[PDB]
């Protein structure tokens, strides 16, 4: 009984590192605060309120394979007399954060790291190593545009005698009415919640 | 100004308050609706002339259960219904059964299941009716 | 009567955290039975009579005391190894 | 169900409370009742405060 | 909906009303 | 007036402009 | 004549313009005091208007000779109490000649008993129970 | 007629616009 | 003649139609309130209506002479209770002349022994037991 | 609309709970089938008429196991069976199944195995019928 | 109708056309 | 004579945890204001339990609170 | 005149300015 | 994948149905 | 036929198409 208390409660202090590592949060907060840095913009906007929007999103999604946590842990047909097929039980438990960690992690990768049903200790670096890996594609994607913008502004100035002007400033309005008139935010945002669940 | 001729009340969309509080002077008595009830709506055309059968028609097409104290007439919906056994000590259920045609508190649509000389009964009705039986039935008890 | 059980199961491990999980489910088996068998004790009021099986029944909650507070303080301190690295 | 026979050995005392016999087998009673219920107050009280410790720590 | 003709219910049934000029709007 | 309000007609008449407003005209 | 024409008033500033025609202090609770009223009303007799009034807005109000209670009726309480050496008939005689005995809410119960039923507004039915416990608890 | 509604025919009629509406027209 | 017609009701407002033709007020249950139901009804014989269509959708029900309760088939529960002084015939006789004998849900036991077993619905179980151990200690 | 000529029950692609219930119209009684045995699933064109002889050929091949106690037919899966052994102090084996013949509760299928006048026997089958013989065991040497 | 749903024929004829909902067709 | 009677997440879940603190509170409240509960040795440990539960209900609820709320801190300061 | 003030008439009269406010000028 | 044949299946085996239009679509 | 799947045959059929779904054709 007292080693469920201490093993929820070691869960809830390791918490914020779970969901900083381990879950798809690495995904959005990368790829939010590439398009502030595809922008040029430093401040703005101001990557504290960015990270909140990427922290609603992410638990959003994480939530539907938390909810299956309860139900198969808060019934009373716990009670196994022999101790490995209890431990097979709290291995079945975990074995929707297993699938999704399975689903969404390269194979060959976890197999090198177990070479030290795979661990859920073993695919959690291998995951992260993907992810970020991943958020880098979308990433390259997604500032691709931009640099096209901040081509074609240099070669109309070069086309006039402008030369001495830096086109930092006639570069920068067609890079966010690019953007707004796009609607990237409702299209990046939506693309990335569509990618894990099916409405 | 108000043109219609006739006599009846017209609810527009109305919340089963403001429609059982029409009723309150046809009926001589002020009707307490409870929460659960107001939830529900109604509209038409009423026309009040004899509205303890009209109570009763409505109570049963739209789920209600009510009562009538001498004082007051309590609506609650069909899902408040309580129940309750209680087991009397020393009186019997005849004896007790005539106290409550004596007082006024007699109503024939629940009464009281039971063996006629007995401790044990069964009683199910509304909320204030069951909080009525079972708290003056045990006061009489540890009374005698 | 009594009644031993001599044979002992055991399962092969190949990887980290199922060598940690035996010990979860050895911990929280042992704790599930000694939280109840020192009840059937106080429970049954012929054992809580005699002074040798009070001694007994005296030292066993010593036992189980010191072994769940020992693996609290050991789990307090790692997490917090986990805590202050990833802090910094 | 210790407390029953603990209510129906009080009361043929009552009815004679000069027996030498029963009032020693009452005493033999009610003090070992006396046992009892300190010891379950006692034991019920440690996995209180080592289940309090825990939160102790963790908050 | 109901095309000219209107009702009022209580504690028999509906009751054929008389022909006049308000009209009851219908919620449908 | 009585668009969508609901009220009583008859003897004893009033207008109910909203759920907490009553509306006695004068005879 | 006299006559109070209301618009928009608020059933506390409503209730005082009749307390002078009715010659008691008219109380209002914090419930009862949020539905509103309009149009031109008429007092010459406000005891038959107060009564036709209180089943058209729904409320329950008494009075208890020096001042007049109002709430709404979705407030009333009821009580079940019992005595010990006392009846109903001693009780309702203090009402009759204390002046207290409403007649629109009674006292159900058998009459040579201890127990009875009470239901009504909530300043009456916590004097009925108090004088009821400090009545068979003098003898 | 009454497309997407749940009534009650025959002599004593009562539309349901909604799990929590009632409505009492013409006997439908 | 009469009738109903549901499209895509949920066994409340289903349930709350026949309430007319049955004399009593019905109360389904939650869990009991999930299921759907269409089609063109119409009530003339309600009770065996009732019993028609609760083995086909799958459901229990229970009339306690001033209402229905209806629940679904998932919810049966049992009991099993062992009188001291009081025989099985004695305490079904009082069920008998009291109006609560349930003929599908009968009790299972000797005729004159203290143990037996019954199950049905939870306002069922609960009423027996109650009135089972209270019988116990009046005699 | 719905052509054949004959009677009986066609499933596409069930769970084993709407199929059952739907087999509680010929079988009189209500079905309760539990939630690890709602898991399997079955389609086909199938049909009852002497639907106590269906239930027991299908639950051989489908694995399962049943029960009718005279109210319900509960039904499990083949991995919920459960064992006790259980010694009776001062009441026989044989005066304990002559109670179990009276009363309504004996099944061919899970009988009591043991001595026919000691104390200790022992049982199996499905939940619901051992944990009422471990009840109504418990309650009749605690009563004599 | 009965593409992929599973229903009862004979006398006591319905469609299910969900696993909670019925559907009892007029005869 | 004894008597029977018989019958987001996070804004039920409030609401339960809110009346489920009240009426253990007031049971052992009108526990100890009623005396003759308060002399009895087996009804005195069953109050005894009921402090005691009611101890390690209000504190998990607060201690998990506090974890619950000191998971997005980090996050969000990054 | 008294545009939307509830006033008191006959021979003792009072216009209420506010829920708090009582003005006594001629009997209205 | 049963090529015009169909069978139903209760209590003794299976039993051969009459020729009718409707056909059951098989699941593979 | 019956590609990766484990059938019962002779007189009284099912096809298994999970370890958790019988079919039940024509007897195979």
């Amino acid at each position: 009984n007292d080693i469920s208390l201490i093993a929820l409660l070691a869960f809830s202090t390791l918490l914020p590192f779970i969901i900083a590592s381990g879950t798809c949060f690495v995904k959005f907060s990368i790829v939010f605060v590439m398009v502030r840095n595809a922008l040029g913009l430093q401040q703005i906007p101001s990557n504290m309120t960015l990270n909140g929007v990427a922290l609603l999103l992410s638990m959003f999604v994480m939530w539907p394979i938390m909810h299956d946590a309860y139900v198969y842990f808060e019934d009373e047909d716990v009670t196994f007399n022999d101790i490995s097929s209890l431990s097979k039980h709290v291995d079945e438990g975990l074995d929707g954060y297993r699938d999704y960690l399975i689903k969404y992690s390269d194979r060959e990768l976890v197999q090198f790291f177990e070479n030290a049903k795979p661990s859920i200790f073993a695919l959690l670096p291998a995951y992260a190593l993907s992810e970020i890996k991943s958020a880098f594609k979308i990433g390259f994607y997604l500032y691709l545009p931009f640099v096209v913008v901040d081509l074609v502004v240099s070669s109309v100035l070069l086309a006039l005698g402008m030369m001495m002007m830096s086109p930092v400033t006639i570069s920068t309005p067609i890079k966010l009415v690019l953007f707004v008139a796009l609607d990237g935010w409702t299209l990046l945002s939506k693309g990335l919640i569509l990618q894990y669940m099916d409405i | 100004k108000i043109p219609v001729t006739g006599s009846g009340f017209v609810a527009k969309d109305d919340s089963l308050r403001t429609f059982f509080d029409a009723m309150a002077l046809q009926l001589k008595e002020p009707v307490i609706v409870s929460k659960m009830a107001a939830r529900k709506k109604i509209t038409g055309n009423f026309e009040f002339h004899d509205p303890n059968a009209l109570l009763e028609k409505l109570s049963l097409q739209l789920g209600l259960i009510w009562y009538f104290d001498g004082q007051a007439i309590y609506i609650y919906d069909a899902s408040e219904m309580r129940n309750a056994v209680v087991s009397l000590r020393n009186v019997s259920l005849n004896e007790f059964n005539n106290f409550l045609k004596r007082s006024g508190l007699y109503n024939k649509n629940y009464p009281l299941r039971g063996d006629n000389r007995k401790g044990t009964f069964y009683v199910s009705g509304p909320p204030v009716y069951v909080d009525m039986v079972v708290n003056a039935a045990t006061m009489m008890d540890k009374q005698n | 009567g009594q009644a031993v059980n001599i044979r002992s199961m055991e399962t092969d491990i190949v990887s980290l955290d199922d060598r940690l999980l035996q010990a979860f489910s050895g911990s929280a088996i042992a704790t599930a039975v000694d939280k109840q068998t020192i009840t059937n004790r106080i429970e049954d009021p012929n054992l809580v009579t005699d002074p040798k099986e009070l001694a007994i029944s005296q030292e066993m909650i010593s036992d189980y005391n010191l072994y769940v507070s020992m693996v609290s303080t050991l789990t307090r301190k790692g997490v917090g190894a986990v805590e202050t690295l990833l802090r910094s | 169900n210790l407390q029953t026979q603990v209510t129906e050995a009080l009361d043929k005392l009552a009815a004679k409370p000069s027996d030498p016999a029963l009032l020693a087998a009452y005493q033999s009673k009610l003090s070992e009742y006396n046992l009892y219920r300190n010891a379950q107050s006692n034991t019920v009280k440690v996995f209180k405060d080592i289940d309090a410790a825990i939160i102790q720590n963790f908050r | 909906w109901l095309k000219g003709r209107s009702f009022q219910y209580g504690a028999e049934g509906y009751i054929k009303m008389s022909p006049g000029h308000w009209y009851f709007p219908s919620p449908l």
